[PDB]
Formats: structure tokens, C-alpha cells, sequence
């Protein structure tokens, strides 16, 4: 039964650069919820055309 | 007082040369070392009234 | 007592992994491990060892493997394969389970109180209902069937 | 310590469709699988780039890689909860900026 | 779990060596250590710590020193001094016992379940019959008299 | 096909069974059909 095959992959993970050596803490990025009603200032988008 | 140690020689020594993990054979790995010095920066001496 | 004559302060044994028949084939799929199992004394010892795992068919731990209880009939009925020369259980909790292989009978022990490099007689006794077959001192198994 | 993850995938084409498909308007002498493999070859390169950005953004958003058994694109059912060291990823703000009190 | 972020795997504390009065004088003589005493939990910890020893006056172990039992009236009556610094008990079994020194009360704890750097209230209670005298928060002892 | 390994979402017996979904009639009878479900796939060999 002749056939054909493709295999793809890799190995990996992300890693942070460097933590604080005094007390082991990392904060280079934080997230802030700055406002609630922001989509009232935003233009709408076209809907998804699905054939 | 400081503790009488080598900084260079303690980092190369605190690692087991005769230990294997859950894998029954020694694995490939990579090791980096870093040195920190901890001193209280905010305990300063009252140099004000030396001149008064 | 100021002499302190020679002693051995640490030993290291290194081995060759597990002999396996080239022609019979490999088939492996990794399953999650059970956190309720002390996996340390199952991956201890430098010597070659293989052991059977069973899967939980249901419950909150469904799809997790645990070493096969040969006195529990439902742990025998739920075998899924062997772990061969187990991995770093400390850095990862998902072990590759080999479902089809051919391994000599000297490398498979279930008990922690079972000597290395000997055939485990409890595996040989339960070998029909473990879906194992001993042919020329080798276990032949396949759990995809 | 640090140690990576692993992900790979496969695809097979059977014997019927290699010479039993052409176009749909005209008539073609069995050469369309060479066009359909080259897409699916290019598609799998995009899969590995799409997997990298997911794990990358999972740290940037929560600092916590989580992979559960019942999950999209985890048929193998694996378990990974990889906690990084991101301390206090949310800033506190009980009245946002457009509260307009009064 | 795959990273194991940061854990302290080794701690070393380095102290200073149990201050005493310069002017009161020092008089020390080595004694054989009792083999029936677990000396490993008397020399444990980096803390500046001193403790009383009593000598066996007679019997098969006459001349050997053991740490002072504060509840035994004979071990109280047979005190010979303090072990101030801390001895290499593994190699040698002959400890240098100070018979005359002047040591602050913060550094003398008898029991293993006794906090370091604090006065032991059992020693302060027993200081008359231990031939100790407390002056300015310091013990004054001379067991040559 | 007597021996293959197919995901369980692609196997539906009844015509009144939605496509691209698992079939609970097959999954209930998979032991006595000599099928075996391992990680969302059917393993079968009918030469044995």
C-alpha cells in the first residue's frame, strides 16, 4: 500500500533573562486595566464572510 | 566580619560530580554562576554634626 | 583516633540501557504520571529495570499511569505497557510508556524488594493475564491489541 | 534549573488520492497532489511558528504556562503547569481612569 | 513543574568566638572525653556556645568528663569547668576544659533544647551549687579552688 | 482496511450521527468490536 508522510516538530521553551539577586523576584512587565468603556471610542469591524 | 571563603572555588565545588538523576546516566547540561554582595545601603552614619 | 584510614566516600555504577529485539519493533505514547505515587523509589538504582504501568480508566485521575498492582485484578486488567529505564521524574511528570517491545525476562521486576538483574517470579506467574508471552527468555507484549 | 518541552506531529497520504484527484472544472492527468502536499508542507512550518508564539504570549500575559489534558491540540492528554517568577503581574487600580464620579 | 525557580541549597553562618574577660585569667587542662556521651549534639551549630562538664570521680571511667546533669546532685557536685569554644570531637577524644574564666551569661546554655544567645534560666537558678557567681551579667568560675 | 489507527471523531456508524464527533455507540461496544481506544484513537488489527 504505497503512501507518503511528513513529520515536523522541534524542542524548546521560553526562558526569562535574569531575576533579582537580593530577593528572588522578577518584574519587568506588569498589566494594568486602565479603563472600562473604551470600545465606545472605537470604530466597528467588518463581519466574517463565510461562504 | 566577612566569611573566609573563596568566591571562585566555592562555585566550582558545590555541584555533585558523582550523582545521577532519574535518568540512570549522566546527562548533558550547561551551568552559569553569579556572585552577589549584600549590604544595607540605607544605614548611614550621622556626618552632620561633625562640622557643628 | 587521629589517623582516619581510607574509605570509599561515594560509588558510581554505569550500565548499558536495556537489550531489546531490533526486529520486533517499538511503539510508544507518553501518558501523564500519578502524583499520588512515590516515583522516586521506582526510578532509583543505576541498574537496568523495566516495570509495568496501569492506567486509570475513569475517576478524577483518568489517563494517569501508576505501577501495576499484581494483587489488584483491576490494576492487572488495565495494564498499558512498560517503562524502560525511566526518566527525570523531578523535572517532568509525563513518562513515555512503551506499548510494544521485546525485553529479556531478567530486566523486569515489580517489587522494590526484588533483586536486580533477576527474573521476577511474580511477573512470570501472572504472565497470561498480563498479556505477556515468554518465548526464549523474553517477554513479548503489545497493548495496542 | 531549566529544561525544554517537546512537540511534533505527522501527516500521511494514502494510495487512492495520489492518483484519483484532479481539478473540478476540467480534466487533469493526476498531478494535483504535488500541489496539495506543497501547501501542507508550508502549513506545518506555520504550525511550529504558531506554537512558539502561543507559549511566548502565555508567559507575557500570565507568567504561567498551563497545558491541561482536555485541551485544543493536546490529544495526548499531557500535564504541564510551568510557573515562572513574575511577581505581581497585575497593577491595582480600583477606579480606572474614566470613572467620572459626580 | 519544570523550572524550580530558586531555592537556597546551602547556608553557612560564621560567628565570633565567645568573648571573655581579659583580666580575670585563663587556666585550662585537657581531659579525656566520655565515649558514652553523644558529643555530636553538643558541638552542633555555629552559635557561640559554652557548657559545663563534670568529671567522673571514681569507677571505671574516672578522669573522663561528661556534660553536667543539672538534675543529678552528684554531677552538680563534680563540676570541673566549661568547654568554651567547641572541639573537633571526631578526630580527638581529649577536650580542653577551661577551669577559670569569666564568661557572659548569654553564651552558656546547657540543654540541646535551649535557645542560643540567651541566658539559660536553669543555670542561673543553680549558680550557688554550681559554684558560679553572676556579676554584671557574667559568670565567674574557678574550679581549682 | 484491516489494520490502521484512526482518531475517534472520524468514525460514525449511523446516518443520523453528526460528522466530526465521537460516536457513543461505537465507544460503548469497542471491547467486543475488538477495538481499543488509546488517546483519542482507535487501534485495530483484524488479521489477529
Amino acid at each position: 500500500p504505497p503512501y507518503y508522510a511528513i513529520i515536523a516538530g522541534f524542542h524548546g521553551l521560553p526562558q526569562l533573562s535574569g531575576y533579582n539577586t537580593e530577593d528572588f523576584s522578577f518584574h519587568r512587565f506588569k498589566w494594568l486595566k486602565y479603563a472600562n468603556n473604551v470600545q465606545s471610542y472605537l470604530p466597528p469591524f467588518p463581519p466574517k464572510v463565510e461562504l | 566580619m566577612r566569611v573566609p571563603i573563596n568566591i571562585n572555588n566555592a562555585l566550582a565545588r558545590v555541584r555533585d560530580p558523582l550523582s545521577i538523576g532519574g535518568l540512570k546516566f549522566p546527562t548533558t547540561k550547561e551551568i552559569q554562576e553569579a556572585v552577589a554582595a549584600i549590604a544595607d545601603k540605607f544605614n548611614q552614619e550621622n556626618d552632620l554634626v561633625d562640622r557643628f | 583516633d587521629k589517623i582516619q584510614l581510607f574509605r570509599t566516600i561515594g560509588r558510581v555504577q554505569y550500565w548499558e540501557r536495556v537489550p531489546r529485539l531490533h526486529a520486533y519493533g517499538v511503539f510508544a505514547l507518553p501518558f501523564p504520571m500519578d502524583p499520588d505515587v512515590e516515583w522516586g523509589n521506582w526510578f532509583a538504582g543505576p541498574h537496568p529495570k523495566a516495570f509495568l504501568v496501569s492506567v486509570h480508566p475513569s475517576g478524577p485521575k483518568a489517563g494517569h499511569v501508576y505501577p501495576t498492582d499484581l494483587s489488584d485484578p483491576d490494576s492487572v486488567a488495565n495494564v498499558i505497557g512498560m517503562v524502560l529505564d525511566g526518566h527525570d521524574y523531578e523535572a517532568d511528570h509525563n513518562v513515555t510508556v512503551t506499548l510494544r517491545a521485546a525485553v529479556p525476562i531478567e530486566y523486569v521486576q515489580q517489587g522494590i524488594e526484588a533483586p536486580p538483574l533477576q527474573p521476577d517470579p511474580a511477573v512470570l506467574n501472572a504472565a497470561p493475564q498480563l498479556k505477556l508471552k515468554v518465548i526464549k527468555g523474553h517477554y513479548f507484549f503489545d497493548y495496542t491489541r | 534549573t531549566w529544561s525544554p518541552l517537546a512537540f511534533k506531529e505527522s501527516r500521511v497520504w494514502d494510495e487512492k488520492e495520489i492518483l484519483y484527484l484532479g481539478r473540478l472544472a476540467d480534466e487533469v492527468q493526476a498531478g494535483v497532489i504535488n500541489e496539495q502536499i506543497a501547501e501542507s508542507l508550508t502549513w506545518l512550518m506555520a504550525r511550529m511558528r504558531n506554537r512558539r508564539r502561543w507559549l511566548t504570549w502565555q508567559v507575557m500575559r500570565t507568567g504561567r504556562i498551563t497545558i491541561q489534558p482536555n485541551d485544543p491540540y493536546n490529544p495526548n492528554g499531557l500535564k504541564y503547569v510551568i510557573d515562572y517568577g513574575v511577581t505581581d503581574i497585575e497593577l491595582p487600580l480600583p477606579q480606572k481612569f474614566d470613572a467620572k464620579d459626580g
